[PDB]
């Protein structure tokens, strides 16, 4: 027993909510804590809101796609657009109502954080959680 | 998914938040408050956490955009009831450091005088 | 406003439920009653059922897939797979525990049923809900 | 996802569903039923499906492999507290006319003149 979950779905600022109730409601399956569970939520936000607002400028016709991949208690996390990617990867991460807090929070909650982008080609952020 | 209550008691604006906030919701929130900043003599802002049940780094900014304009002002920003979870979020942030956190509501109103 | 999103996950039958609350969480942008979504629900857990233990032969590596493009109230769902798929599909739309019901409970719930499959190719499952 | 609570009142046997009823479900159900038929003498059984919050055709087949096992001991099935979402797959599907449907579990049990 590994599951497997794959979802896309058009990059509209409600389907933020959308994306936080599903990978949650799948990673239930390994009973997690709440505030466990609060986290796994808040990095798919935050990922999620990323692709909408950054790698689509909210262009509803862009496509966000997640994969959660539950293998031997470990959570596998991708989430990934083909937007107009980052040019600078390393400055991006560094902390308009824009908090610059996104990358952050990603990487103090996960366990590993690996993020992959080319322009006009899109992004891929690469979260991984240890432990249940 | 974003209830906002606002009360105005001297020069204090109370937001009073229920539900979730995020880039979605935000927005709402963004031109309610700011609203109320250009037609009143608001100085400070509190706040009410209480009943928010979630909130992520666009709840930072929308929160740091208002910063910006108390700070304009001399005025102070207080969040009060706020969850682990968001607590977790301004540590991390930093945002601990230039935003007063109080219990309540009501210990928020005594620290700026208007209770 | 046209939405759209689409969910695959591994055959098997814990994700019956996680299909049912995804499908779920997605359609209540359109604030249905709480028949309409129990109903949405359930018709949900038909079709992926059946592609699991019908199509795949509760067999884990196999893939269901789903759809839900919501556009004028209308919502569209199409659950597939790429199992043994069925010899002929009248006959089996006719009413070992099991009920025999699972066609007709999407005919009755749902405004349109239309069932598309091919021996060893796999099985697509059409329903189509009208007024939100 | 699915609590199940038994029962036995003389020669029937009292099911208590809690939870979700599908087929990733009905398994433990179906197990845990037919062992009590096999060491019980039971002609009856009664399905209290007051707290159970969701069934799909598998929840029927689950039903109606008991229902062939109580008719060939000449006994009754009896579902009560059924949510009309349930009682439109009895409708349905015919079973409301094989088995019979009670408000709840005290007044199926004195159908059944265990109490
Ligand atoms: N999917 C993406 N597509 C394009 N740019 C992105 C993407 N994700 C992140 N970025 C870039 O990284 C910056 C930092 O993101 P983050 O830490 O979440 O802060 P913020 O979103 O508040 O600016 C963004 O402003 C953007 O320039
Ligand atoms: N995805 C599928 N793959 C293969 N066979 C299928 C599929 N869906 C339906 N079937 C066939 O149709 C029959 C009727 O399905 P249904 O009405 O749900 O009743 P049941 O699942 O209780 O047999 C199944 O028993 C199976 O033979
Ligand atoms: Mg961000
Ligand atoms: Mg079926």
């Amino acid at each position: 027993m590994r599951n497997e979950m794959h979802l896309q779905f058009s990059a509209r600022s409600e389907n933020e909510s959308f994306a936080r109730v599903t990978v949650a409601a799948f990673v239930a399956q390994l009973d997690p804590t709440m505030d466990e569970l609060t986290e796994i939520k808040t990095v798919v936000s935050e990922a999620v809101t990323n692709a909408i607002i950054h790698g689509y400028n909210n262009d509803p016709n862009g496509i966000v796609s997640i994969s959660v991949i539950i293998e031997d208690g470990v959570v596998h996390l991708t989430v990934r657009d083909e937007g107009v990617g980052i040019p600078d990867i390393e400055e991006a991460r560094q902390p308009l109502e824009r908090s610059g807090m996104g990358f952050t929070i990603m990487e103090n909650f996960m366990d590993e954080v690996i993020v992959e982008s080319e322009v006009n080609k899109g992004t891929t952020v690469y979260l991984k959680k240890h432990g249940i | 998914s974003l209830a906002i209550d606002l009360e105005v008691k001297q020069d204090v604006l109370i937001v009073r938040l229920s539900g979730e906030l995020d880039h979605h919701t935000a927005e709402e929130l963004r031109e309610q408050v700011t609203d109320v900043l250009e037609n009143r003599a608001i100085r400070h802002i509190v706040l009410n956490l209480g009943q928010l049940t979630f909130m992520d780094s666009s709840g930072l900014g929308v929160i740091l955009g208002r910063y910006k304009q108390i700070k304009n002002v001399g005025g102070q920003m207080v969040v009060c009831a706020v969850s682990p979870a968001v607590k977790r979020l301004f540590d991390m942030s930093g945002l601990f450091k230039i935003i007063r956190v109080e219990a309540d509501e009501q210990f928020a109103l005594q620290a700026l005088g208007v209770a």
